[PDB]
DNA sequence: ATCGGATGTATATATCTGACACGTGCCTGGAGACTAGGGAGTAATCCCCTTGGCGGTTAAAACGCGGGGGACAGCGCGTACGTGCGTTTAAGCGGTGCTAGAGCTGTCTACGACCAATTGAGCGGCCTCGGCACCGGGATTCTCGA
DNA sequence: TCGAGAATCCCGGTGCCGAGGCCGCTCAATTGGTCGTAGACAGCTCTAGCACCGCTTAAACGCACGTACGCGCTGTCCCCCGCGTTTTAACCGCCAAGGGGATTACTCCCTAGTCTCCAGGCACGTGTCAGATATATACATCCGAT
């Protein structure tokens, strides 16, 4: 009696919702705070100006979403459909890093 | 010695050329640098801008509003593939992707 | 004051040749503001490294088109050079 | 000095949904449940080789912040422009 | 109401003054009670039977009345015990050697009780000779178990910190003596406030330290220079002291003999560095590469572990190379 | 000595001068009364576009008269 | 009656046996055969500078073996041996070559 | 002139056993015979159309060594060992 | 006019810096080249280079031949991982790849 | 005649420094005589786009510094450095 | 007059000869006789390496005298 | 295959307000005209390098063939992962102080470009020769048949 | 689970012909000059980053079931490996002929490096419209049940 959809059938909305837009994925607050305790290790302080920050998010989307579009087409390949830790580690390799 | 003949309009073109022709001095790509050369270059600039912005011009008056929104130009890049070998290093900020689902992830109608 | 310059003035008299109706937002033009300075960075940094197996010290009107056959593929290849060598016939008979 | 930077629990900040909300982008159906234990891991390699060189730039003109205008300098030579940003 | 520790071998108890100082959420004056009456029990068996009289298990450290009763019988079996040793019964000896687990038991409460600002003797700065990582207890205890250390061996610590590395090599086996220094002033202020507790505290469970010298002496300074020429093994801490520092370093290094370690972080060669005119900058022709163990609890800032390199020094590989080239 | 200075928006400031100390020193002190800067401001009395190493006496502008206040853009 | 090995351990043999030796596998002038009429459709005569075609060879094993070194991983991520038609075009498209 | 054709086959059925068995693989399925002749024949098509077009511009008439090593480079494939 | 000295005796180099020196003129590399530099630029081919050579002969001393062919450096190329990130593009001529079997094509009992 | 002009004859005054009894073939040294013209390529084409990014016209014996840190990894990093700063600190006294 | 002309290998040849002419004349002589190159001979007479601009008098070698021969490799 | 009931998504009117597109006085990098030099082009010779040719040899390539095992198709079975919901916890807007640090402006010693003299390391080119290529023994080392 | 049948490394001989070693050179390369343009640097200005408060709610956290979906296995057949015999071209020297390589002066036509005159692009401000917002209709789609 509550409308439950078949699972498998919500997501298919998302990809509909989420490929349409150009919003910034990541929260912007709690990725700050992620730069600056990298910068921590080796030097002492840093000041970094916030149009960096805007740029450096960029590059942490086109490396993940990059990855994510080859890592589900070798899930397919072996006629699954979920993807597996041991298909980034893969997808990974082929590209050479 | 009248007055004011640039050279972009003793050729025909938009592009600045006396503006190209200053840097290439001050990059130090050469010693000596040719003057027939940055007439050619402002050409081949001219070509390709206007290349794009015809591109993109088209879906923006499908999208229905009129100015070109940088989520705009991506998709007058990847829909080409004239263009597209040559800019597939690039990441265009506030991208956006081409909407692409696989086909066995489409929802099978088993018995409908 | 120190000025700073850009091609942004240039590429929107392109646009009235094309639709004579429309606008790009200040946000879009640094894109091509950005995207001028690096095909100018590959072609003219193509033909440095083509003086020298002709061992040459003149970079002419030449070194450009054959760069420009080697960066570009072939599709816009066939166009890119009647572009420029109809501008330069304009360009002696001056 | 007295400001304390001992923030080391910051590796969640890349949170359960988050990259959820991410390889929808891509266009995935179903994550398993072991990813987010190495997504974490990929993410902090790809950051520790671009602010690792940020920092070797804007080190260079003895000034003590990474500009805006070196992140676009950094991931140049890596293999991944970036338009957009005066670059 | 004060809380009073006594000793149980009748030489200077504890004095906790009142109220209980706070540091932080984990290490205070009442988290170092619990693991106290545990390792009394174990050198001694006879108190295990009159601890469980007149005690409860339900105590905690933020509540000062389940504290009273714990310390009221404790100030009364200690006295039981002082007129039973006088007796027929034998005393416990006062020069053994403990556990490697009782070791740490001293660097908890002589560390706690002496600094009120850890994170303070955390100053630290990259490209400095100053960097003082976590260097944890159980990255010391092996360092002994390695090679054995006789009376004409010798251990400095040019940077040392607060010394915990002289408090615990300086307790499993002996040298000519143990030291450990480090110039600028609140680096060493909670470093010879070290050497007010561990002169202390080691005397309370009844064994004996090997001799060590804490102070704030300098560094770089030129006559102990050959003191590290006089020492044997050396522990210099080159996690990230930096490449402005570790030549300096390895301009210290070079008046030394033959047969001494160097326990240190980085490889000084890559394994294999033979006879064959290639060293100019290093000290690395005169030794051989050890690997020390890999670490299982403490982290680094990317989460591997920090492995050290012990390098036995050896000019016995000079001269049975020079003449490889000339036979036959 | 007394001086005028006369603002374009039509405001006059009546001040204590010397006309040996340099017009600079006097635009200084414009600075440190009205706070207009020594960059942006000009002083002109009838078609004599002032400057700042002479004085106002070099000039020929005499007690009781009056300085034309104008300003330009500062720059670099 | 004489002695058939069993399948597959003629190759255990031979995988152990090429990949010791540095010798060039593809044979040298039905080579210059595939480059000249390659070649044909430009210029119209090419002299073709006999170290050049020998140096071209090099670049065909620099890039066979690197597409056979990484199709076999896509075979064997999907518990098959065999490799097969849609082993290499996964193997070419990560690479980002097809565009 | 002599009009070459058909001249695929000079990559024959065996040479693409043995190049496979440098990679390390096992069991080659009966297909793949056709498709690496489709994989190479691309792969010349785009280095050789480099290598012209350099000696095009030096105006000599024989692809000289250099003129694969300075095609190669910009490929992304350098090549040590000819002169380089 | 006293007794000549070579600058790269001077370094105790063995890379000739002269020639260095001729090399950063002619590349149009910059404008004006520092006195300092092509010292700095000599030492690092010298260390760059020392550590192939160190790293060929080992190996081609364990296959017993006193000479080094170029299959002796692609097999030591490709050992220490940090040098193979260096060179992760270039195809030695002559080359050959590593002894390389993967874990199923190992028969099984 | 017109000479030409290599590096091979100081990469075999380097092989005595390692190995004083071993030798190189006449076809092995091809690698290394276009091993050095690669990575010299890489290192001095870094410091140039190098004096850009501070707006300077002189590479001096700093810039290599700068970019032997960026194109080596960190591995082989912490030794070069050292190399180079030992041997300019014997060319001042000097 | 006569002359001999050794071979390394043990071998001589007598040939017609002038002493005025060049000794890059009987060295085409030389070619056109056995097939020597002339950029790859090189003629010795007891420590003597002869040039090819001169003549045979002008090293002084008599009648019925020998030159050794001994190559090298050519080049560019 | 026919539905009714429930989400959501586009189409719809109406409205504001930050950001475009024209306007303007303006300093400076364009262009014009000019001579004074050297690079590149035009011409012409000389010898290595490619090309087409031809017997002989034989290692290598097709080609029929005859078994086993690996791709693969089906299916039961139990589990990890999605839907959805009811408490929770920082992220997001905006306001307010402090200020270390970026960007200039001059005054400035230290420097490398530059020119022209007087040599030595690189360079060819010979070279005697000894690691490295070969065949016939020779072991271990192997595997598929019971 | 062992006894034969192969590929296999190892040992020795035995040839050749490519490296290491030798000179006598034409020349970059130091040495010893200095001239001018930088980069060094001390003030000094101030625009932009840091930190801190509170308020608001829209995004993150665990129960609570369930069902699809991965995963073993089993069975079937069938497409490819292993060797045989035949059989076509690669291959090695040897063959000889020509086009296009590099070099060699030899002009002579060009592009720096100048001076002065100024319209081009800036940095200005500046009233208005496409475009986001937001409440409402709408059809497009899934799914329980039949």
């Amino acid at each position: 009696k509550p409308h439950r959809y078949r699972p498998g059938t919500v997501a298919l909305r998302e990809i509909r919702r989420y490929q349409k837009s150009t919003e910034l994925l990541i929260r912007k607050l709690p990725f700050q705070r992620l730069v600056r305790e990298i910068a921590q290790d080796f030097k002492t302080d840093l000041r970094f100006q916030s149009s960096a920050v805007m740029a450096l998010q960029e590059a942490c989307e086109a490396y993940l979403v990059g990855l994510f579009e080859d890592t589900n087409l070798c899930a397919i390949h072996a006629k699954r459909v979920t993807i597996m830790p041991k298909d980034i580690q893969l997808a990974r390799r082929i590209r050479g890093e | 010695r009248a007055k004011a003949k640039t050279r972009s309009s003793r050729a025909g073109l938009q592009f600045p050329v006396g503006r190209v022709h200053r840097l290439l001095r001050k990059g130090n790509y050469s010693e000596r640098v040719g003057a027939g050369a940055p007439v050619y270059l402002a050409a081949v600039l001219e070509y390709l801008t206007a290349e794009i912005l015809e591109l993109a011009g088209n879906a923006a008056r499908d999208n229905k509003k009129t100015r070109i929104i940088p989520r705009h130009l991506q998709l007058a890049i990847r829909n080409d593939e004239e263009l597209n070998k040559l800019l597939g290093r690039v990441t265009i900020a506030q991208g956006g992707v081409l909407p692409n689902i696989q086909a066995v992830l489409l929802p099978k109608k088993t018995e409908s | 004051r120190s000025r700073k310059e850009s091609y942004s003035v240039y590429v929107y008299k392109v646009l009235k040749q094309v639709h004579p109706d429309t606008g790009i937002s200040s946000k879009a033009m640094g894109i091509m503001n950005s995207f001028v300075n690096d095909i100018f960075e590959r072609i003219a940094g193509e033909a440095s490294r083509l003086a020298h197996y002709n061992k040459r010290s003149t970079i002419t009107s030449r070194e450009i088109q054959t760069a420009v056959r080697l960066l570009l593929p072939g599709e816009l290849a066939k166009h890119a050079v009647s572009e420029g060598t109809k501008a330069v016939t304009k360009y002696t008979s001056a | 000095k007295r400001h304390r930077k001992v923030l080391r629990d910051n590796i969640q900040g890349i949170t359960k949904p988050a990259i959820r909300r991410l390889a929808r982008r891509g266009g995935v159906k179903r994550i398993s449940g072991l990813i987010y234990e190495e997504t974490r891991g990929v993410l902090k390699v790809f950051l520790e080789n671009v602010i690792r060189d940020a920092v070797t730039y804007t080190e260079h003109a003895k000034r003590k912040t990474v500009t805006a205008m070196d992140v676009v300098y950094a991931l140049k030579r890596q293999g991944r422009t970036l338009y957009g940003f005066g670059g | 109401l004060e809380l009073r520790l006594k000793s149980p071998v009748g030489a200077e108890p504890a004095v906790y003054p009142w109220p209980l100082p706070v540091y932080d959420k984990h290490h205070d004056a009442a988290h170092e009670i619990i693991e106290t009456i545990r390792w009394v029990c174990e050198e001694i068996p006879d108190l295990k039977l009159a601890m469980e009289n007149y005690v409860l298990i339900d105590y905690d450290t933020k509540s000062f009345e389940s504290m009273q009763r714990l310390c009221d019988k404790y100030n009364r079996a200690i006295d039981s015990i002082h007129q039973l040793w006088k007796g027929t019964t034998q005393p416990m000896k006062l020069n053994t050697r403990p556990s490697t687990g009782l070791l740490r038991h001293i660097l908890q409460q002589v560390y706690n009780h002496s600094v009120t600002d850890p994170e303070k003797l955390n100053n630290y700065e990259p490209f400095s000779p100053e960097v003082y990582g976590e260097t944890s207890f159980d990255l010391v205890a092996q360092m002994i178990d390695e090679i054995k250390m006789t009376d004409d061996d010798l251990f400095v610590d040019l940077g040392s910190g607060v010394g915990q590395v002289v408090l615990q090599v300086a307790a499993a086996t002996n040298c000519k003596h143990h030291y450990g220094v480090e110039k600028a002033d609140i680096p060493a202020k909670y470093a010879e406030t070290m050497d007010r507790e561990f002169r202390k505290w080691m005397k309370w469970y009844g064994k004996k330290h090997a001799e060590y010298t804490l102070e704030r002496g300098d560094f770089l300074s030129e006559e102990w220079r050959e003191r590290i020429a006089n020492t044997s093994v050396i522990f210099v801490n080159n996690f990230a002291f930096g490449p402005e520092v570790d030549h300096q370093l390895k301009e210290r290094f070079a008046n030394m003999k033959e047969g001494g370690r160097i326990v240190s972080s980085k490889p000084f060669a890559p394994l294999n560095f033979r006879i064959n005119s290639r060293n100019l900058s290093d000290i690395g022709t005169i030794m051989r590469v050890v690997e020390l163990s890999p670490l299982k609890g403490s982290v680094s800032w990317t989460g591997k572990p920090v492995s050290y390199y012990l390098h036995t020094i050896d000019r016995t590989i000079l001269e049975n190379y020079f003449s490889s080239l000339k036979n036959p | 000595m007394q001086i005028f200075v006369k603002t374009l928006t039509g405001k006059t400031i009546t001040l204590e001068v010397e006309p040996s100390d340099t017009i600079e020193n006097v635009k200084a002190k414009i600075q440190d009364k009205e706070g207009i800067p020594p960059d942006q401001q000009r002083l002109i009395f009838a078609g004599k576009q002032l400057e700042d190493g002479r004085t106002l006496s070099d000039y020929n502008i005499q007690k009781e008269s009056t300085l034309h206040l104008v300003l330009r853009l500062r720059g670099c």
